């Protein structure tokens, strides 16, 4: 009933020498500037009308 | 079949240095950095599409109708709504393509599909990729410039002008109405010749080039050796007009043989082919020929002449500063010495030339690399005149 | 395989020293290491032997005692570990070793050890102190080693890696130093901006140590700090190179504005004002013989239209530029005038300007009366060719104030327009306060249309280009704010943000600031704005950051139309990196791919850029390609071809070139659109009469004139969309070339200021021996008088070692003095 879909087309720079020496000088820089309730509780605790479809 | 072939490489051959320093390793990474953005460049451009339109417009209309199956022949005439095509096995089709016609491209003897059943054309394969019968313009507009070469100056202003009075200022001898395709008739030492091409190269900085050494004493029926590379320099109009160099063969093809009939047919055909396109009464075109020889004795009265092939050239041995200047550029590549020892290997040299002066720097780094190898190798000093010797200049018993 | 017996018999011995060297006892340690080590310490000035005994010689060495013998031990560990490096543990060794003099080890081992300091410099970090000053000192004893062994230009590597360039003006001496700055110079244009600085302000340090102003102040022009140039000026003090360096602010354009304190100063501001810039190219021309006034008409070569004629006036005007001498324009100018219809009295006048522009004293009588002329177009077109005549030229009373009184702020908006495009012109590079104070209220003015303050916006950036004007920028801001978003973004408001960029040009880091005030504009407009200031700020560094960013915008669809923004991304991408040969040729070789598979919008603009890489350079594939081009399906790629064409041809007068102009004049004859900017791009190919080029970089071709560039970008920025606004209106527009209309021949001064016939030896000059920093090569000596064009590719030389020049760069002007040896 959900997709959880996603279109990117996405591809990340292939900066290799001098751009990543840039960006080590970046890192220079950048450096300083549930459990209990999905454990026991499974939903087969319910109570149904009598109008229940049931094997 | 042939007009241009597409040139996008040799990125920059302007490395400064050419050697391992800082300089060079920079201009490195700003080329390779440009690779990189001209790649991303390209591929975000192809890839974030403008729009999304159906199918291109492509297969909706075209593709189908040009088919799954299909079969190559050549084309062969043309007509105003239909195209006459000679397809594989001797077939002939007269159609009339609609679909993905590309007429500019098409052509006369061209390699297009036929979508079987129906046999109709429906495309043509530009590339084809067998234009291979007389290949002359494949080394064409050759890399080499003027500073490859040095201390022909004289040479290299004189050739200059002569093949700069076209290009460069033609409307000066337009107006004196003239247009002379005189070449060059280019002499010099047997010690030299492929100078006579490095000179030439000068002017393949402009425009293409062609090259028929060797040829033949055209034994051929229908001769055209010249007639043939008149057809080429006419091609060369077609492209941008190239320069024919034809040394050794303005010696040997057109010898001033001295016997007159029953000569190899040459002297009848060949050297009246050759004054026939040096003359301007006949073929137009910025094409000139430069006639580069060692024999200037052997020159016929025909191509004597400077009535129809002016510009006479002499090249001569290259003097003290020149031969500085040559090893200085056969060495440059190699870093010879730290000493620099220059001047006593040709202090009390004498005739000595361009491709000598070749091998003795190839054989200077091959003797240093045999087991003396020490980078700069130090013994460089003597060992390149060690092997400047090389003995190998002339040998014959003694006769004295 | 079987070895040589002497060579097998060494190391067979050296097999029994390293093996008394391993045995159990030190006692006999310290002699097998002062046997060994000699030894090793001998074909640097062997190793082959000691190859697979690297474990045992590490034992061997961290066994050794402390002292004498532990460090021998590190030091034979380093020399051998230049083999056996799988890392830098030469320099491990090194360090733990004696620190002694090392050079003695061999020119391999002391290389070897100059570079892994140069990665040890490089990868200690921050925090790390302690090992910097030994590295620092073992630099400073292999420089001087460097510097004897003819290898200053890798010392200049590893203390530019190591960041000491301040310490090399101190060890270099004179005798090499010449080599080291031209390495220094090449490696600027491709270093990233904060070591492009350092390395330029070393560079200026070792030559005014060496008293070599001249070129120093080339140097500081790229560095673009007047300031630096005004304290060298100071600096420098004898006669001679006081004049050179005024010949060289004067061929710049910009005027330095000094005190009459110094001496002969009225030679230095008139020299500086380019006022015999006139006169002494007028006196050239004629000794060339090239002064008849070439006639448009055998241009067109009609051996075989109101708009045409206009066009034809227009070329007729760029062949005869500079010149002042067209009777065309001149004795029935006014009945040309007349014939002519609708808006183009203007650019005729405008035209006539050109003709005279650099020509103050005749230019402005004989457009004295034409002023008075009774149209109001004609009336702005002879104020708009006072302002081309004053343009490029300082004057002391400078007219073109006094004239452009009226007209300044004047209501009609032609006359507005006409004034206050020759103001930009006459001021542009001024930098006046005057005239900004004078020239930025009319910007202020609402009556004004929009066009009217795009105008003044690029008079105001051209007068203040490269200055970081803070009351223009905040005046272009407010009047954008008060503008209106939906009637802003139309067609015309692009002329607000190339007044910020010129203003802003070559600076970069501050943009961040304008970007983020510019942050409230709308998407349409604000991406097209940010986008221009930020290029234009950033040009000439060869950023390829910013340019992929730029390739990454114009990779988008943008299908209102906001995508016309991708149009300067196209021409920021040959504007940040077109200094070099490389940057522009792969460039160009991008802008095939544009036009290989792009949008229409995307090979509208491309032909722009590749005009701006090569202009009045005619490139053999540019020109090839263009042509290809020429006859595409959308006519504004057409047009953009058309006059790409016009301007790498431009000032060349390129015969075959003119040629292919004409073969396209007769292909586009039928459509007049395409007709009459075939004939302009002739007009440009021979404007001038090629005696004055177009391309912005002068002093050797590695110089960004901010003035040139910007009027060139504002003719591109014009041209991005000429499908609208050269077919409607913008006939003024292209006038902008007057500050990229330098000339391009040799003029020789002496010491006593006298044009001097000395010959000199001219050809091709590019590199043939690459072994060092030496000096570009020059061939084919094709030596003539000192009048000789200078095209790119080809340089002149003196043909003799006798008179001596002012400065080794020879273009523009130069004073030649006797040298000493002079015989
Ligand atoms: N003066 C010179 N300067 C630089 N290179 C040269 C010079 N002379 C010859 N060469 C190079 O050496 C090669 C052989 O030259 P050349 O003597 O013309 O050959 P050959 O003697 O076989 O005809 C040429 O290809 C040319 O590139």
């Amino acid at each position: 009933e959900v997709p959880k879909e996603k279109e990117k087309e996405k591809v990340s720079t292939a900066v290799l020498s001098i751009t990543a020496k840039a960006k080590k000088k970046e890192k220079e820089k950048e450096k300083k500037e549930e459990k209990e309730k999905k454990k026991e509780p499974e939903p087969n605790f319910q109570l149904l009308d009598n109008p229940a479809r049931v094997m | 079949k042939k007009t241009k072939g597409p040139d996008a490489a040799s990125k920059l051959p302007l490395v400064t240095p050419h050697t391992q320093c800082r300089l060079k390793l920079l201009k490195l990474e700003r080329i390779k950095d440009y690779l990189l953005m001209e790649e991303e460049f390209i591929r975000n451009q192809e890839q974030m599409k403008p729009l999304e339109e159906k199918q291109e417009e492509e297969r909706s209309k075209v593709d189908d109708l040009r088919g799954t199956p299909m079969s190559v022949g050549t084309l062969e005439e043309i007509i105003d709504d239909h195209a006459i095509v000679s397809t594989s096995v001797g077939s002939e089709h007269y159609v009339s393509i609609l679909s993905f016609v590309d007429k500019d491209l098409l052509e006369p003897g061209c390699s297009v599909l036929l979508n079987h059943k129906v046999h109709a054309v429906i495309g043509v394969l530009m590339d084809d990729t067998d234009p291979l019968v007389t290949v002359m313009k494949v080394e064409k507009a050759p890399q080499e410039t003027y500073a490859d070469i040095g201390g022909l100056d004289n040479q290299i202003q004189e050739i200059k002008e002569s093949v700069e009075l076209p290009l460069t200022h033609p409307e000066y001898y337009e107006e004196m109405g003239i247009k002379p395709p005189k070449g060059v008739i280019l002499y010099g030492p047997p010690g030299t010749g492929k100078t006579l091409l490095a000179k030439a190269v000068a002017n393949q900085t402009s425009a293409t080039f062609l090259r028929v050494v060797g040829s033949e004493l055209i034994q051929k029926y229908l001769g055209d050796g010249p007639k043939l590379v008149r057809e080429l320099f006419r091609v060369a109009e077609e492209h941008a007009p190239s320069i024919v160099f034809i040394d050794e063969i303005d010696a040997i093809g057109t010898k001033r043989y001295d016997s007159n009939s029953g000569g190899e047919r040459e002297i009848q055909r060949t050297m009246l082919e050759l004054l026939n396109q040096l003359d301007g009464f006949d073929s137009r075109g910025d094409v000139k020929v430069i006639m580069a020889t060692n024999r200037i004795e052997t020159l016929d009265p025909a191509l004597i002449r400077p009535g129809r092939i002016d510009r006479k050239i002499e090249f001569p041995l290259p003097d003290e500063k020149t031969k500085k200047r040559i090893f200085q550029i056969h060495t440059s590549r190699m870093t010879l010495a730290d000493d620099v020892t220059l001047d006593d290997l040709i202090m009390a040299k004498d005739d000595l030339s361009g491709a000598d002066i070749k091998a003795i720097c190839t054989e200077a780094g091959l003797m240093a690399l045999r087991e003396r190898r020490m980078k700069v190798t130090n013994e460089d000093f003597k060992k390149s005149k060690e092997n400047v010797l090389y003995k190998k200049q002339e040998g014959t018993p003694e006769g004295l | 395989q079987e070895l040589s017996e002497e060579d097998k018999q060494l190391q067979d011995e050296l097999e029994m020293l390293v093996e008394r060297l391993g045995e159990k006892d030190t006692s006999l340690y310290r002699p097998a290491l002062e046997e060994l080590r000699r030894q090793i310490r001998s074909s640097t000035t062997p190793l082959k032997f000691l190859r697979p005994h690297y474990g045992k010689l590490k034992e061997i060495y961290e066994n050794m005692a402390p002292g004498e013998n532990k460090r021998f031990a590190a030091d034979i560990i380093s020399v051998l570990a230049m083999t056996m490096s799988g890392e830098r543990e030469c320099l491990k060794y090194r360090l733990v070793g004696s620190q002694e003099e090392l050079a003695s080890w061999g020119h391999e081992y002391v290389r070897h050890l100059a570079g892994e300091v140069a990665k040890e410099w490089q990868e200690l970090d921050d925090a790390e102190k302690v090992q910097r000053e030994p590295l620092l000192t073992l630099v400073k004893e292999i420089v001087p080693y460097n510097m004897a062994h003819n290898a200053e230009h890798e010392a200049c590597d590893l203390l530019m890696e190591i960041e000491q360039v301040d310490m090399l003006e101190k060890d270099i001496d004179e005798n090499a130093y010449a080599k080291v700055c031209l390495y220094l110079t090449s490696c600027v244009n491709y270093v990233p901006e904060p070591e492009n600085s350092a390395l330029l302000r070393c560079a200026l340090g070792v030559f005014r140590k060496f008293s070599r102003f001249p070129e120093a102040l080339r140097l500081a022009l790229m560095l673009n700090d007047m300031e630096l140039v005004e304290d060298i000026f100071t600096s420098c003090k004898d006669v001679v190179v006081q004049k050179q360096m005024a010949f060289m602010l004067g061929r710049h354009g910009v005027f330095l504005e000094l005190s009459e304190d110094v001496e002969e100063y009225e030679d230095l501001t008139e020299i500086m004002s380019n006022v015999q810039l006139n006169s002494n190219f007028l006196a050239l021309a004629r000794e060339l013989d090239i002064m008849e006034p070439k006639v448009p008409d055998d241009i067109y070569k009609t051996h075989l239209s109101a708009r045409m004629n206009l066009a034809s006036s227009f070329v007729n005007g760029f062949v005869n530029a500079a010149f002042g001498q067209d009777k065309l324009l001149t004795d029935d100018g006014n009945k040309w005038l007349y014939k002519n219809k609708d808006h183009g009295m203007l650019s005729a006048a405008a035209s006539l300007g050109m003709i005279l522009l650099w020509d103050v004293d005749g230019g402005l009588t004989q457009i004295d009366k034409y002023l008075y002329s009774s149209e109001d177009y004609i009336k702005s077109g002879a104020l708009l060719a006072c302002g081309i005549v004053n343009s490029g030229v300082r004057n002391e009373c400078d007219p073109a104030l006094a004239l452009l009184s009226d007209y300044v702020l004047h209501n009609s908006n032609t006359m507005r327009l006409g004034s206050i495009f020759g103001l930009g012109l006459a001021y542009a590079g001024s930098n006046r306060e005057d005239v900004l104070t004078l020239l930025l209220p009319v910007m202020g003015d609402s009556k004004s249309s929009m066009e009217v303050a795009g105008v003044t916006a690029l008079a105001c950036g051209m007068i203040a280009v490269g200055s970081c004007n803070g009351d223009v920028t905040s005046t272009i801001l407010q009047t954008i704010m008060e503008k209106s978003e939906t009637e802003l973004k139309d067609t015309y408001a692009r002329w607000l943000p190339l007044g910020l960029g010129l203003n802003h040009l070559g600076k970069g880091e501050a943009i961040e600031a304008i970007l983020a005030a510019l942050e409230v504009v709308s998407e349409p407009f604000r991406s097209f704005a940010n986008t221009l200031v930020d290029v234009c700020a950033y040009a000439g560094s060869g950023n390829v950051l910013k340019v992929q960013q730029l390739l990454h915008i114009c990779s988008e669809h943008f299908d209102a139309d906001m995508g016309a923004h991708q149009g300067v991304a196209v021409l920021g991408i040959a504007l940040i990196a077109m200094g070099e040969e490389i940057g522009a040729e792969m460039a160009l070789r991008t802008f095939g791919h544009l036009l290989r598979y792009g949008e229409p919008t995307l090979r509208r603009a491309v032909p722009l850029a590749l005009a701006l890489i090569s202009v009045s350079n005619p490139r053999l594939n540019i020109l090839d390609t263009l042509s290809k081009f020429s006859h595409d399906a959308d006519p504004e790629v057409s047009y953009n071809s058309i006059f790409a064409m016009g301007m790498v041809g431009s000032g060349t007068n390129n015969a075959r070139l003119a040629a292919m102009l004409r073969q396209l004049a007769q292909y586009h004859a039928k459509d007049p659109n395409n007709l009459f900017m075939v004939r302009l791009a002739q007009g440009l190919t021979h404007l001038g009469k090629g005696t004055l080029t177009l391309c912005p970089y002068h002093s050797d071709r590695q110089l960004m004139s901010q003035v040139a560039v910007a009027g060139l970008l504002t003719v591109l920025v014009s041209f991005l969309d000429v499908r609208n606004i050269i077919l409607g209106k913008s006939h003024y527009v292209l006038y902008g070339l007057v500050a990229a209309m330098q000339p391009r021949m040799l003029v020789t001064f002496d010491e006593e200021l006298r044009p001097l016939p000395v010959s000199v030896r001219v050809g091709q000059a590019v590199d043939v021996v690459g072994q060092a920093g030496k000096p570009k090569t020059i061939t084919g000596f094709q030596t003539h008088t000192t009048p000789v064009l200078l095209a790119h590719g080809e340089r002149a030389e003196l043909a003799t070692e006798e008179f001596l020049p002012v400065t080794p760069i020879l273009e523009g002007f130069v004073i030649l003095r006797k040298n000493p040896n002079y015989d």
